[PDB]
């Protein structure tokens, strides 16, 4: 029914990339693609269907294993190819669990060997990826070695040798790619829940200041051009967390994807500023705090996650600004653990606080700015802020149908609160 | 962190 709108191309410096064959608009669907593979990750693993990635109240464990949970025996039988070689292994593992990019790798190998032609590979295969083999460090080469033989061992069950496998692939190879192509996949709130490959996808080079952007439908991948787009452009996303300072992006491009961006943002350490808002005394301990954090909000850790966050919150009132990123993410953190634990008004009250540095650090229309202002709204709803609500669930609704699309399920509810919300407006 | 983030 659809035309393909975008083509593999040979760019100047960056390899290969993605570009438009057609202009493009904003909200435009360019590719929807499944994963060659995927797996939930370790944070989540019993939190949401391991097949459809949905987090349900209650999980089913694989009685063999019971590693791998599941939403239902449809998603259990959906899942059974991708889970038949990798349930024994696990089962032996415990109570020992691999790393993702091992578990991830794990399922990689068998789809390859496929006579179907992958869906998620046609415009680049599995084979084609980067693996920036002669630019690897040397630390890095070593850490290979490991997930190399961890990966030997965790297969064990079902793979004894090279000859089990196709004579193309390389295990260290295969490792190499795995680091600079997975997809870490979140929900439809940007959370977190696993990691996969689309090799097709891969093709897009990285930007600090992208015209495209990525949001999941359980392990479906949808590509959204968020920003007119001409024939001839290269299509970018940004490979890293938006809220990072120009030096931190290039640690991790470095060290990650083994390039230096030349974006204009990093040219100019454009926002630099307002990240470092304060004193490096104060907000290092804030970075530093933020490790033990995160780890925890991976493992849907709600109770533990806000004890820390209110420690830090409370302590530095006086002399930290909100805008400072590391501050920013604590208190985004915070929102997010009293809404999972019904700290409502609470959670307002943290919600609030990241509007005005999201609308600066998150320009123009992004899926996480978008789905950060929809709750705060949803917040000001629940609390009888009318007016407050309806100016933020009609900016929700005009970055998130460009970002989700409008026929999201999020843009329903966002269209039905719209409407309860004006209808008390104007019987006030 | 493995794999590209969102935001
Ligand atoms: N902005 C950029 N500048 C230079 N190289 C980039 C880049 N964005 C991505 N890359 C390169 O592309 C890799 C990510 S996979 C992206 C597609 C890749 N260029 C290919 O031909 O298969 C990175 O490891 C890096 O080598
Ligand atoms: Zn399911
Ligand atoms: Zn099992
Ligand atoms: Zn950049």
């Amino acid at each position: 029914m659809e035309p393909l709108k975008v083509e593999k191309f040979a760019t100047a410096n960056r390899g290969n990339g993605l570009r438009a064959v057609t202009p493009l608009r904003p909200g435009e669907l360019l590719f929807r693609s499944d994963p060659l593979a995927y797996t939930v990750c370790k944070g989540s693993r019993g939190v949401v269907c391991d097949r459809c990635l949905l987090g349900k109240e209650k999980l089913m464990r694989c009685s063999q294993c019971r590693v791998a949970k599941y939403c239902s025996a449809k998603c259990q039988k959906k899942a059974w190819p991708d889970h038949k070689r990798e349930c024994k292994c696990l089962k032996s593992c415990k109570p020992r669990y691999p790393p993702d990019s091992v578990r991830l790798l794990g399922r990689v190998v068998f789809k390859l060997m496929d006579g179907a032609p992958s869906e998620s590979e046609k415009l680049y295969s599995f084979y084609d990826l980067e693996s920036n083999i002669n630019k690897l460090t040397e630390d890095r080469k070593e850490g290979l070695r490991q997930l190399v033989m961890t990966f030997q061992h965790f297969m064990r069950e079902e793979i004894q040798d090279a000859s089990q496998l196709p004579p193309a692939f390389d295990l260290f190879e295969a490792f190499a790619k795995v680091i600079c192509n997975s997809f870490t996949i979140c929900n439809a709130e940007m959370q977190e829940v696993g990691v996969g490959l689309y090799p097709s996808i891969s093709l897009l080079n990285h930007s600090c200041d992208p015209n495209c952007s990525i949001v999941f439908n359980g392990p479906h991948l949808l590509l959204r051009a968020v920003r007119d787009i001409e024939v001839g452009e290269e299509l970018t996303i940004c490979y890293l967390d938006m809220l990072m300072t120009s030096e931190e992006r290039r640690k991790q491009l470095r060290d990650q994807y083994c390039f230096e961006c030349d974006c204009f943002r990093c040219q100019t350490q454009d926002k630099d500023a307002d990240m470092l808002t304060g004193d490096e005394q104060v907000w290092k301990e804030v970075q530093e705090s933020l490790k033990k954090i995160e780890e925890l909000k991976a493992h849907w850790k709600w109770e533990q996650v806000l004890a820390m966050c209110q420690a830090i919150i409370s302590s530095n009132s006086e002399r930290l600004p909100d805008i400072n990123i590391y501050q920013l993410k604590v208190l985004d953190c915070a929102m997010d653990a009293c809404i999972n634990l019904g700290l409502l008004e609470e959670a307002l009250f943290y919600g609030t606080r990241t509007m005005e540095p999201y609308r600066i650090f998150f320009p123009g229309s992004h899926p996480v700015r978008g789905v950060q202002v929809m709750k705060v709204g949803k917040l000001q709803l629940h609390q009888g802020m009318f007016p407050q609500a309806m100016k933020n669930l009609r900016l929700a609704f005009d970055i998130m149908r460009v970002t989700h699309g409008r026929e999201h399920s999020l843009i329903e509810d966002l269209i039905l609160l719209l409407e309860e919300c004006d209808a008390n407006i104007r019987a006030s | 962190k493995l794999g590209k983030s969102l935001g």
